[PDB]
């Protein structure tokens, strides 16, 4: 029994953080195999990032301006590129403790851990979800910019997420593993706004199932919605839409708790429509939607990696 | 306020 | 910005990782230098756990007996002792991943990692602290007891918990890396009783720092108190009393806010008194106690005006 918010072991992730300096500006890098992945606004000053041009500041730089670290050894620089928002450098050596690695980007909704850092070192972790407004609530202070998302499949680590700028709101913004952002954003210091976020129904159905499972179960009415008439009464709440795929992706928790996906909707209808009534569901007096239906097995099935 | 880049 | 609950990078203790076979039972081991430490109630079954004499229990096993994994190769179990509540297996190999490390006994209030395990690999990683009552309040299945807690300051690994056993209210008892439990609590199959949980006042005050650092000030009032005043009311909502002690802890926060210590307690007094009015802090509907000044303070860095 126990319901936590968990982080995927950092272990393989950590072996692959490095630190690229600049001179005056610092941050990680990623290190698998010989290429060394960094937010591409290292190339830059306390003055540049008021109005950058990361296409030609790329050029009039070359491999000898990147300071790669391993901890202590640094590493040679033997090539440069840009794809999109990230730097693509190159070194002398691939590295020794490189995982089996994918680069995947994700659906809003989706989670992922990420592994906070600052000068190549590890010191903190934990699981974050890309909002439907495409930010993430993340926890990251100035040189934070590196620090990667990813999830563990197996034996081989995912890719998702590298950190690049905050927002004004306190909120987090970053691309995928090929530089392209999540969200309308641009890497610049300009009047950005992050925008209506919703709540992610599939996660807070999933969230349910994982305190229907750890005893919680005061909320389970035996009434009954059709899809579309929970898809009224959720909307209203500022909740995403139902499909009939996040019915499917319910499945294997509905079949394994023994309540169905439409009877779930309803016990969620009436907790969204007449509030908590002072109780906790699994200790929290609000609907956490940062759990997917993957996450609530890998926890409540002891999902080991190796 | 606009966006920091960290 | 942002403020987020954050395991320490779990790298080190992963590379510990080992699962302790004895008969039918399996459970996990931490592997430092030639010694494997477990819970020792691997040697037991249903029915030993009863009323057990666990001197007896390990003089009818042996060495051949306990069948060590550490991934593909099986170490070579060369001799055991027991130590309170912690059994202590020799082993023909050094690890050569041991980590510098220590087996420091936390107090309650105090926070920590937990690398849930299963079979000697590991499952995730989550923040969780040392309640009043000596519980903590975890995420653990069946396979999980071995597991350790931990802290890391600088390459040292200071570990303070091994998961042991589920109470019935769903919390976790445990014990230090030496044996001796973290309580009343015993590895026997007695009808223990989890003790009435009380709520880490000096956590509470920290986090509400933490939330004024971003931006949160809904809370804040004009007004003032004495410290047994606060105390007196800390009593009727089950909250642990603040000692001067606490006071000085969270002079860094106070001071790098203006509020005094006091002027913030008489919020909290407030709080306790008024209720929430239906509105968060950092994103929680209930006041968090899981957050030391200690946390907050290594993820906020404003400033003192002087």
């Amino acid at each position: 029994s126990g319901f936590r918010k968990m982080a995927f072991p950092s272990g393989k992730v950590e072996g692959c953080m490095v630190q690229v300096t600049c001179g005056t500006t610092t941050l990680n890098g990623l290190w698998l195999d010989d290429v060394v992945y960094c937010p591409r606004h290292v190339i830059c000053t306390s003055e540049d990032m008021l109005n950058p041009n990361y296409e030609d500041l790329l050029i009039r730089k070359s491999n000898h301006n990147f300071l790669v670290q391993a901890g202590n050894v640094q590493l040679r620089v033997i090539g440069h590129s840009m794809q999109n928002c990230v730097l693509k450098l190159k070194v002398d050596t691939a590295n020794p403790k490189t995982p089996k690695y994918k680069f995947v980007r994700i659906q809003p909704g989706q989670t992922f851990s990420v592994l906070a850092c600052y000068n190549g070192s590890p010191s903190g972790v934990y699981q974050c979800a890309m909002r439907p407004n495409f930010t993430i609530k993340g926890s990251f202070l100035n040189g934070s910019a590196g620090s990667v998302g990813f999830n563990i499949d197996y034996d081989c680590v995912s890719f998702c997420y590298m950190h690049h700028m905050e927002l004004p709101t306190g909120v987090h913004a970053g691309t995928d593993l090929e530089g392209n952002f999540y969200g309308p954003f641009v890497d610049r210091q300009t009047a950005q706004a992050a925008g209506t976020d919703t709540t992610i129904t599939v996660n807070v159905l999933a969230w349910l199932y994982a305190a229907v499972i750890n005893g919680d179960r005061w909320f389970l009415n035996r009434f009954t919605t059709t899809l579309n008439d929970f898809n009224l009464v959720a909307m209203k709440y500022n909740y995403e839409p139902l499909t009939q795929d996040h019915v499917d992706i319910l499945g294997p928790l509905s079949a394994q708790t023994g309540i169905a996906v439409l009877d779930m909707c309803a016990s969620l209808k009436e907790l969204l429509q007449n509030g908590m009534n002072g109780r906790t569901i699994l200790g929290s007096a609000l609907l956490e939607d940062e759990f997917t239906p993957f996450d609530v097995v890998r926890q409540c099935s002891g999902v080991t990696f190796q | 306020t606009s966006a920091v880049l960290q």
